[PDB]
């Protein structure tokens, strides 16, 4: 909107180039267009979110929406620059936009104090690109679905203008990863689902019978001792963020540690164990976010070739970044054009279809639900399951198909496996 | 056969593997030299991500071919 | 007071309170305050860095306020340095900001001894003339320099520290120091001292190992034929049909457990370093501890480093696991003092009082004995020297016209083109055409002055002219992120700094570290 402002962008849109993407047209109009027409949703507003918003804003984007279910907490102020202590307690999404729409002259950021799973296709169809900066997997998986259901198939053929580019960002300490997705072409989130490490899960046995680490003590005072002697009144849940709660858990983990004389219980650790905290700092987020950012700008302007669906980053030993093109599993429970033609047995029943979906390291669904042809074969989602928490009867009734699943937020879609 | 499996910090360790060793073993070889639990290793040879049930040959791994340890992250 | 811990918690879980302590006591000097410089400082101010001083002589341009998240239109015309300061200043009320309304050149002239006040100097977007000149003054003054640069979609970043030793290395995945291969008395005595699943997997392997010692005298060091059979031996110990999860665990562990003891190549190289061998009142804290270690190895270390004293978790009885833990803990504490003595003795044969080194430094140095790491950077001058230019590495890489190093050369080229022309390759929209040829004439001119027989796709020449020396924010951001961390690694002496030049490509979204 003023002299010389967007020079650091015009040069990539106004000028032609060697590595320029094919569909690239060098125009003086290109910019204004981006600024007026390009709608971009930014999921999450903390660490990545903040950084993302900044990057996008100064890259030439005006129409930006930010979604985010959380409310600012002091412990964010060490890397989520868009928040100040006075802002504590406020809606992250709100403040985020508030600040950004101010620092950057004519930006038009729209906040959404919601959790992505609040909207339905209708909503997401709006945007051209979507960038993630979520701190859970489910969420990623979920939005991954939603973005596929938008795909429109013209008799086996995918309509190009029904694909919404989904760029994802990941952080965790000094390590990070960024990827580009084109649901229905490039590998989805569900495709490279096993690239995620194994969540360290303590066998309850040791937690109650044979503790060894300070962690095992805390995890006890949390996973069991609290639910037992209702610490702060009956029914009351364990609010990980409520000091007095941690202080108690700390105190009790401190006493437990003493019983089996395991040293090493610090308040800070009691929080770690309880909140399942992930160490983080600005440094990293900056990097990853700055990458996804560029990609979006690439995708949106086509001024360069979009990254090939992957990049891993690591600061611990010097700087390192492997960049590869993950393969799209031709049987992705999610991005599979057709159903999941996969029979897991002939004679062997249907208790063998839940445990498959729930454990198979390729689906990992959480408390799923199977539908058939339209009768409900129990869904743990509360009284509609009890009427079926109950078999070779229908273990044959299914014939020999298109049993149909849908996991609690695992995916927004309805999974169809045969 | 002598392959190199670049760690997640680009260290790049060298390994002795015959085109019949299950991928699963390829990992134990890494853990032997680096102490990287096989549980949390995700190998990647030219896009394809090694399945610890197949064989080095199954993925066309030959001579001085480079494998990459990789990772996906939760936080944000 | 206790409000700070709540604030920097998520980062204290990375570099502890002590790291924070060091960080909160540093003082960074950011040379030019553009997008890159600003982003870098931002990623430091938030972490609570002690204090910073921005030295910028320029005035805020419209295009500046356009790519800087710390410069509003309202600040156009004022002093970029001052202007920027006031905004970053806001990020953290626990950081002390200062500025200098003068240029770097203007300083390297009228008062070089200035930068001696800083912990680390971070220079951003500098022309050759100034880079070389600064990387020198700072080098002599013993100041760490970090030259960062954003050009188009290329992120350039070279670090310059004569020598940087680090004790707390923080390594992702290393081999446990169980040392079953060369066990120590107490440990051995512990094993001799031996509810079946409630047994540490080590003991399990230690026992079945002790047995394999009699029926052979062997060690199971052969590898494939033995280790495997050793396992099978461990199965022949399963109780009448029950469990033995730990047993199976033991088994899986046999792939490691056997040889875990041996001095790491990297350390030997330290031990063998001149700084470690010839000591003087001059020799710094670190190196003494290094020798103090070597001496331990030679004498009571019986060939190897001190025992780490940490053991992985393992399915085991509560008190049983602990007792085992302690065995190691105690041994480690002993070897600890051992190394502690050699230290004193050394400090003595030099003058400095045996209390010149804290017990904390010692007990740490030992735990990370096997992870020590030292980094020496070639002075900037040496890399730009005609006889010294590490041209082996340049050519070695260029065996792939799409190797990030191309970009390095290109910059050198551009930089030449600048000194020569007075402006950069195609800043204005018409200079493109004209300059493309002019630029290549410099890429070559450069390549000959050093005698580098390499092929640079003409494309990279057009490209850079296209960039028009633009500082895209998403690039400056990336760079500011990676850079910021290095600055910390330096301040905290807590991790391993990358060595020599780092290069990031926006187009390919790829990077590579270089020469050394
Ligand atoms: N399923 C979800 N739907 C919408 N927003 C989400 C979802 N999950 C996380 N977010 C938001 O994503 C961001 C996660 O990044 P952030 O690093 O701040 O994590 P926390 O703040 O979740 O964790 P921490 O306590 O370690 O800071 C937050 O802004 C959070 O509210």
């Amino acid at each position: 909107d003023w002299e010389g402002r967007w020079n650091h962008v015009k040069k990539f849109l106004e000028r032609s180039g060697p590595f320029t993407h094919p569909d690239f047209e060098p125009s003086t109009e290109s910019l204004q267009f981006l600024l007026d027409t390009c709608k971009v949703l930014v999921i999450g507003a903390g660490g990545l979110g903040c950084e993302l918003l900044k990057n996008l804003a100064l890259s030439g984007f005006r129409q930006i929406h930010v979604i985010d279910m959380d409310t600012i907490d002091v412990s964010n102020l060490n890397r989520q620059f868009l928040f100040r202590p006075k802002d504590i307690g406020r809606p992250k999404a709100e403040v985020a936009a508030e600040f950004l729409n101010d620092r950057v002259p004519n930006c038009n950021v729209v906040p959404h104090f919601n959790k992505i799973q609040d909207f339905n296709d209708t909503f997401y169809r709006q945007f051209h690109i979507i960038v993630c900066g979520l701190d859970s997997i489910i969420a990623r998986r979920w939005i991954n679905g939603m973005l596929i259901s938008l795909l429109n198939y013209e008799d086996g053929v995918l309509d190009p203008s029904s694909i919404v580019p989904l760029i994802d960002g990941g952080t965790e300490g000094f390590k990070g990863n960024a990827r580009v997705i084109l649901p229905g072409m490039t590998a989805c989130i569900e495709c490279t689902l096993e690239l995620y490490p194994p969540q360290v899960n303590f066998p309850m046995a040791t937690i109650a019978s044979m503790p060894r680490l300070p962690e095992h003590c805390i995890e006890y005072v949390r996973m069991l001792q609290w639910p037992k002697e209702q610490p702060f009144g009956e029914g009351v849940p364990l609010d990980g963020d409520d000091p007095e709660h941690i202080q108690w858990i700390f105190q009790k983990s401190l006493e437990r540690a003493s019983q089996y004389n395991i040293r090493g219980v610090t308040y800070r650790l009691t929080q770690g164990v309880v909140k399942r905290i992930i160490p983080a700092v600005a440094s990293t987020n900056a990097v990853i976010a700055a990458v996804c950012a560029t990609e979006v700008f690439k995708i949106a302007t086509s001024a360069y070739i979009p990254l090939n669906n992957y990049l891993v980053f690591n600061d611990v030993d010097g700087l390192y970044t492997y960049t590869f093109e993950a393969e799209r599993k031709e049987n992705c429970p999610a991005c599979s054009q057709l159903p999941q033609n996969i029979q897991f047995s002939p004679s062997a029943k249907l208790q063998e279809v839940l445990d498959y979906l729930t454990n198979s390291a390729s689906l990992q669904m959480k408390s799923p639900a199977i539908t058939a042809t339209n009768r409900t074969l129990y869904l743990q989602s509360v009284t509609s399951i009890e009427e079926r928490t109950r078999k070779e009867l229908g273990l044959v009734d299914g014939q020999e198909a298109v049993a149909d699943v849908t996991t609690p937020q695992t995916v927004l879609f309805k999974l169809h496996f045969t | 056969m002598l392959i190199k499996v670049k760690t997640l910090t680009g260290k790049e360790i060298e390994i002795d593997i015959e085109p019949t060793d299950k991928v699963e073993r390829i990992k134990e070889r890494v853990e032997e030299k680096e102490g990287i639990p096989p549980q949390q290793q995700r190998l990647i040879y030219s896009g394809k991500q090694m399945n610890d049930e197949k064989t080095a040959a199954d993925y066309k791994i030959l001579g001085g071919s480079v494998l990459h340890l990789v990772l996906a992250l939760r936080g944000g | 007071k206790l409000l700070k811990e709540q604030k920097y918690d998520r980062q204290l879980r990375l570099w502890g309170d002590h790291g924070q302590e060091a960080l909160e006591s540093a003082h960074v000097c950011l040379i030019n305050a553009t997008a890159t410089g600003t982003e870098i400082l931002k990623n430091l101010v938030l972490p609570g860095i002690g204090s910073f001083t921005i030295i910028d002589g320029n005035q805020v341009s419209g295009e500046d306020a356009g790519n800087n998240f710390f410069l509003q239109r309202s600040s156009i015309g004022k002093n970029r340095a001052e202007a920027a300061m006031e905004f970053l200043q806001e990020l953290n009320s626990d950081v002390s900001g200062s500025f200098v309304e003068e240029s770097p050149e203007n300083l390297l002239d009228n008062d070089p001894s200035f930068f001696c006040r800083f912990t680390v100097v971070v220079a951003t977007q500098l022309p050759e003339s100034t880079s070389l000149r600064l990387a020198d003054v700072l080098w002599n003054s013993q100041i760490p320099l970090l030259i960062c640069r954003t050009y188009g979609l290329v992120g350039y970043m070279r670090i310059i520290i004569k020598e940087h030793p680090v004790i707390e290395s923080h390594p992702d995945n290393a081999l446990e120091d169980l040392r079953l291969d060369k066990p120590f008395p107490e440990l051995r005595e512990h094993f001799q001292s031996y509810d079946h699943s409630h047994t540490p997997w080590i003991v399990i392997i230690a026992k079945y190992l002790a047995q394999w010692y009699s029926e052979t005298n062997g060690r199971i060091p052969k590898t494939y034929k033995e280790k495997e059979d050793f396992r099978d031996l461990i199965r022949q110990g399963i109780l009448k049909p029950e469990d033995e999860e730990n047993f199976e665990e033991a088994i899986k562990n046999v792939n490691t457990a056997l040889n875990t003891t041996q001095i790491p190549s990297s350390i030997e190289d330290i031990f063998n370093d001149d700084r470690c061998i010839n000591i003087t009142k001059q020799t710094p804290s670190f190196w003494i501890l290094a020798r103090a270690l070597k001496e331990f190895v030679a004498k009571e270390g019986q060939g190897n480093l001190p025992v780490r004293g940490t053991i992985p978790d393992m399915i085991a009885d509560s008190g049983k696991y602990i007792k085992l833990q302690n065995v190691y803990r105690e041994k480690a504490k002993k070897d600890a003092a051992a190394v502690g003595n050699h230290v004193a003795k050394l400090l003595q044969s030099i003058g400095q009082a045996p209390e010149s080194i804290s017990e904390k430094e010692l007990k740490l140095l030992c735990s990370n004995s096997a992870f020590l790491r030292v980094v020496r950077c070639r002075s900037l001058a040496e890399e730009y020297g005609l006889d010294t230019i590490n041209k082996d590495e340049i050519i070695s890489s260029m065996d792939n016209p799409d190797n990030e190093i191309v970009l390095y050369l290109m910059l050198r080229a551009v930089d030449r083109f600048h000194k020569q022309q007075g402006r950069y390759p195609g800043v204005s929209n018409y200079q493109v055409e004209e300059d493309i040829g002019k630029l290549k004439s410099c890429l070559t001119g450069f390549l000959q002055e050093y005698g580098l027989s390499v092929m640079v796709k003409d494309d990279y020449v057009h490209e850079f002219c296209r960039y028009g020396a633009a500082e895209p924010h998403t690039i400056a951001a990336f760079l500011g992120g990676a850079a910021a961390q290095e600055v910390i690694k330096i301040i905290t002496k807590q991790f391993v700094i990358f060595n020599n030049t780092y290069i990031y490509s926006g187009m390919s979204q790829t990077s590579a570290t270089f020469q050394l």
